[PDB]
């Protein structure tokens, strides 16, 4: 399987950019978590970003902590979240599909198990959010040989050395967070970088179009989409339709 | 990559998000220098001296031992600056600060004990300091939380998850990844990623150090064993770190064992957690089978700590040190015994420690043996908690 390549592929003879959104599994509930998984792909969701709910979640902000706290409510499980995947996975054979994991969850029953169980459920990204690249080597040699591409992050503040490493190490796609954009792009295309998704502050169509102008290839909402279902708790006909709204708008303006 | 080993043994790492890994390699760079800077050591003595009150005494205890073939010393660091071994290294993470050009200070906190070092230092030194504290702990521990502000820190709550330490411990991290130009994170314990293991030790070995110098003088012999309690680690690296090539000393850490390791509510993860990643290292925690963290429990707010610093797993993974545990009700005798026959209130996670050492000579009252036990702290910040204790039980 290479569901981003395929993807990648697509949307560069159709001259688009790539629309990701994140989203907690099981936030609100499990239920309703499936229905908004199933709302934003039809509504024109490229890929899926996925997190699986943590403890201690130290690489998110507030926005993302509560999400998990409102899982973790509902009796979120990882067990009952790589369930959540296969189901997922049997309804849409064609979305790439990455998990925002934490170490601990991946280190619990064994690095080479975890990954092995994300290649039977057809998981396509792992992105552990507490592994830098100097600590990633068991990961990605993991991912690697359970044909899962491991995702770097490329922070504002990464020196050359940095951006070797992101190049030579991940596939799928760079997880690019925000010296400038363009020139940090370039360098990634020198280096033969995975496509670059811009994945900092995404909430306007204008931020959408500007990256994919900008030279990457997409863009992540990071957590625009999970204040649309915070704001949204109490009317859960409404969070599909500010979603659908939201999601398409955004998708829209990836069109260049 | 790092100029020293993050590693002790398969213990340890530099286990944070890619934009922390700058602010931990510059934090290792300046400290490899500093510790090779004269200058540098000399005004970090000097505020241990004349500031905090170093060297601290050994006492040997008159009353505690008779009718047994025990000498038991006490190292004494409730009698420093602020009541607890925490200072030692609060100032020298302050001057290193200093040394990296860094205005501001932040930390987290549980007890309060680690929000107040930090406070005081933040004030002697001239930075500007702000601390992060869990909204549970907050208001449990709100004279704490006046000494910080009283002393000029800015104290901000923390409800996010479980609202306790490791809560705290988060968000002091995500302040950190966009503030480290001008802010320094002063984490409380010898835990943590890489530098902070090692740093923390090495502001904290005067004690070992101390104590060797002052036991070879009174008794002209090392002693059989030292005995420290383990909350985090620093207190008990601090004073077993000088002895680990003398191989005939017993290095003897004391978890917390809460209400009992079988009740499942205490906070010994070394002997009686597993190992897993968080907080940026690799070490024995707090978990549940899913792997997620669960908290510590102990009477003493101060052996909350989920985890342990990862050179204590790797000294008992190769059999240097021996790691026990204590219960609550243990260590409140030791707490009573050490006031009434000694005159000295001590912390109740000192508390710990001393209990070990008291089951060692009662249990086998004709061996002759030479104990050292750390007093990490006083106690009077406990009297309301044990005086509640007692009355609840007559
Ligand atoms: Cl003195
Ligand atoms: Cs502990």
């Amino acid at each position: 399987m290479e569901r981003y390549e395929n993807l990648f592929a697509q949307l560069n003879d159709r001259r688009e950019g790539a629309f990701v959104p994140f989203v907690t599994l099981g936030d609100p509930g499990i239920e309703q978590s499936l229905k908004i998984i199933d709302t934003l792909i039809d509504a024109g969701a490229d890929a899926l970003e996925l997190g699986v709910p943590f403890s201690d979640p130290l690489a998110d902000g507030p926005t993302i902590q509560n999400a998990n706290l409102r899982a973790f409510a509902a009796g979120v499980t990882p067990a009952q979240c790589f369930e959540m995947l296969a189901l997922i996975r049997e309804k849409h054979p064609t979305i790439p599909i990455g998990l925002l994991m934490y170490a601990n969850l991946v280190f619990n029953n064994g690095i080479d198990a975890f990954y092995a169980r994300c290649e039977q459920v057809g998981v396509d990204s792992v992105l552990v959010a507490d592994v830098p690249v100097e600590e990633s080597a068991p990961f990605r040699q993991a991912a690697l040989r359970h044909n899962i591409a491991p995702i770097f992050i490329c922070p504002p503040n990464a020196d050359d050395d940095l951006l070797r490493q992101v190049a030579s190490y991940g596939r799928g796609y760079t997880y690019l967070l925000s010296l400038p954009l363009h020139h940090l792009i370039e360098k990634l295309k020198e280096y033969h970088a995975a496509p670059a998704l811009q994945g900092f502050g995404i909430s306007s169509p204008e931020q959408v179009s500007a990256a994919v102008r900008a030279g990457a290839a997409g863009a992540i909402s990071g957590s625009a989409i999970v204040k649309i279902i915070e704001k949204n708790l109490a009317s859960p006909k409404q969070m599909l339709a500010e979603l659908r709204s939201f999601v398409s708008a955004m998708k829209a303006a990836s069109r260049a | 990559t790092t100029l020293l080993n993050p590693y002790f043994g398969e213990f340890g790492g530099m286990y944070v998000p890619q934009i922390l890994m700058p602010a931990l390699n510059q934090l290792e760079e300046a400290f490899v220098s500093a510790q090779k800077d004269p200058e540098f050591q000399a005004q970090f003595a000097d505020l241990l001296k004349n500031y905090a009150g170093r060297p601290t005494a050994l006492t040997k205890c008159q009353n505690i031992t008779a009718g047994t073939r025990t000498t038991l010393y006490l190292k004494r660091e409730d009698l420093l600056h602020g009541g607890a071994h925490k200072t030692n290294q609060v100032l020298g993470q302050a001057l290193l600060a200093k040394r990296m050009g860094k205005s501001e200070i932040i930390a987290e906190t549980g007890a309060g004990q680690h929000g107040v070092a930090s406070a005081l230092a933040s004030a002697l030194l001239g930075l500007k300091c702000r601390i992060y504290m869990g909204a549970k702990d907050v208001e449990r521990q709100s004279p704490n939380v006046f000494r910080m502000r009283l002393m000029g820190a800015e104290v901000i709550p923390v409800h996010s998850g479980s609202a306790t330490l490791k809560d705290a411990c988060n968000e002091a991290l995500r302040d950190w990844s966009g503030s480290y130009e001008t802010a320094h994170y002063m984490l409380g314990t010898a835990a943590g990623p890489h530098p902070y293991p090692t740093i923390v030790r090495e502001f904290q070995r005067m004690i070992g150090e101390e104590t060797k110098a002052q036991i070879l003088d009174k008794e002209g012999r090392l002693p059989d064993a030292v005995i420290a309690c383990v909350g985090g680690g620093s207190n008990a690296i601090g004073m077993f770190a000088d002895f680990i090539n003398d191989t005939s000393v017993g290095l003897i850490g004391v978890e917390p064992g809460g209400h009992g390791i079988e009740t499942g509510e205490h906070g010994a993860p070394l002997k009686h957690g597993r190992v897993g990643i968080y907080f940026g290292m690799k070490a024995p925690m707090m978990q549940t089978a899913d792997g997620q963290i669960e908290e510590s429990y102990s009477i003493s707010a101060g052996l909350d700590f989920p985890s342990v610093g990862p050179q204590h797993a790797y000294l008992n993974s190769i059999g240097r040190a021996d790691y026990v545990s204590i219960t609550d009700d243990e260590a409140l005798e030791a707490f009573k015994t050490l006031c009434r026959h000694e005159g000295i209130i001590p912390a109740l996670e000192s508390s710990h420690a001393l209990a070990h050492a008291l089951k060692m000579m009662r249990e086998q009252p004709e061996k002759e043996q030479l104990l050292v036990v750390n007093l990490s702290g006083r106690g009077d910040k406990d009297i309301f908690t044990v005086h509640d204790i007692l009355k609840a039980r007559g």
